[PDB]
């Protein structure tokens, strides 16, 4: 069978209510083998509801599946920053061949209260030039919503050389972290100056420099 | 989900 | 109850994957066990499954490559697939899943990398503050892993005893290669009065580094 998730993703403020709709392609076991799960990243998938509505030991109460047969829906009444997470409906058909199908998964993004970055930059290590690559490393701190990275390096904007990674949205305030790495040659490196990191959040961007040597 | 249900 | 996924690691394309996943607690005669992967980043898709009777059952992509066998007495279900290649690579999960019943447990899952790149061990810089620098309450500071293949790798501070204020980002891979950074922070009344070392291990390639954090 197929199952459809929808939507794919969505942000929604802390108190929101969200539902997410799965639609299998034919009907579930006995219409009702249809089970929710949340995942976050790095864990396994952890069980919400089972049985369309039925929900699992210690799940929040703001937790409501219903539906049958081949359309169902999760709902999340009063969405918190601990709810950040992706979705998936998981169903069982037994015909013409037993198994199981997961949807193809919700992203849910809470939007918390707002808070400006706070950002430091690290020079390369001193025994990483040697190596004929030197890599700097910016962090953006506790921040929400999104922030974008430019790096300047003497004063000019870089395009190439640049790798960000982003945590998972903290469970208690929603914020976020980063990190962006700028890597050059150490012929680059030693032929210039001033680097610059400079992160940007909406209209305001808040730059941390240091200079080579 | 046991793989033996009369379907 | 649990489930635990034996190691998975790094294969060749056209290898064979063979995971064992070791059941606790329960009984696995009468509890059919699935497994489940995930690529990175990307959504969970179910392998197939040995029921509660002993046999197996696939799903359609699946089933010319996968074997999944069941060892009641040893409390083993194992899941083999043939002909690997780049697709195939993804965490790999075996669980008990509680679609509708009330049983319902998954394992932590392994990571399976298929892959013709060499596996890399990292190198290992320390991030210190800017040169001089003594600006703010706190004092962040950071390990830099660089360099390697495959995931993962595991990083602590002090040996674990230092474990609040920590932020270890997801590794980014470039070019067969990885790199992850971690940082910490403590207040500037802490460091550098007290010793802050990173430790880095790579399993796959049996090996381990400390930096100490030094400033500059």
């Amino acid at each position: 069978i197929d199952m459809t998730q929808t939507p794919s993703s969505k942000s929604v403020a802390v108190g929101d209510t969200v539902t997410i709709n799965c639609q299998a392609s034919e009907t579930v076991y006995k219409n009702n083998y249809l089970a929710w799960y949340q995942q976050k990243p790095g864990q396994p998938p952890k069980r919400l509801i089972y049985s369309v509505s039925t929900l699992d030991s210690g799940v929040p109460s703001r937790f409501s599946g219903s539906g049958s047969g081949t359309q169902f829906t999760l709902t999340i009444s009063g969405v918190q920053c601990d709810d950040a997470a992706t979705y998936y409906c998981a169903g069982y058909r037994t015909t013409p061949i037993y198994h199981i199908r997961f949807g193809g998964g919700t992203e849910v993004v809470v939007e918390g209260d707002p808070v400006a970055p706070t950002v430091l930059i690290f020079p390369p290590a001193a025994d990483q030039v040697a190596t004929g690559t030197v890599t700097i490393v910016c962090v953006a701190n506790k921040y929400f919503p999104d922030v974008t990275v430019t790096w300047e390096v003497d004063g000019t904007t870089q395009t190439t050389g640049i790798e960000n990674s982003k945590t998972p949205q903290n469970s208690a305030d929603c914020t976020y972290n980063l990190s962006s790495t700028l890597t050059l040659t150490s012929t680059q490196y030693n032929s210039h100056k001033e680097y610059t990191c400079k992160v940007t959040q909406g209209t305001t961007s808040v730059v941390q420099s240091f200079n080579r040597g | 989900q046991d793989g033996n249900e009369e379907m | 109850q649990s489930v635990e996924e034996s190691e998975g690691g790094l294969f060749k394309p056209t290898d064979t994957l063979t995971l064992t996943c070791t059941v606790s607690g329960f009984s696995l005669s009468s509890n059919a066990i699935s497994w489940v992967r995930q690529a990175p980043g990307k959504g969970l898709e179910w392998i197939g499954f040995v029921a509660v009777t002993g046999y197996s059952y696939y799903a359609s992509w699946a089933k010319s490559r996968s074997t999944i066998t069941r060892n009641t007495g040893l409390n083993t279900v194992t899941l083999k697939m043939t002909s690997l290649t780049a697709a195939d690579t993804a965490t790999y999960f075996c669980a008990r899943i509680g679609i509708g019943i009330d049983f319902n447990i998954w394992g932590p899952g392994t990571l399976v990398t298929v892959s013709s790149a060499k596996t890399t061990a990292p190198s290992v810089y320390p991030l210190a503050p800017v040169c001089g620098d003594t600006t703010g309450s706190s004092v962040t500071l950071g390990c830099l892993v660089k360099g390697y293949f495959p995931e993962p790798v595991t990083l602590t501070w002090n040996s674990g005893s230092l474990s609040s204020g920590v932020h270890t980002f997801p590794a980014v891979l470039q070019s067969d290669l990885y790199t992850l950074s971690s940082s910490v922070t403590v207040t500037s009344s802490t460091w550098p009065s007290q010793s802050i070392t990173c430790n880095v291990a790579h399993p796959a390639s049996s090996t381990k580094v400390d930096k100490k954090i030094e400033p500059r």
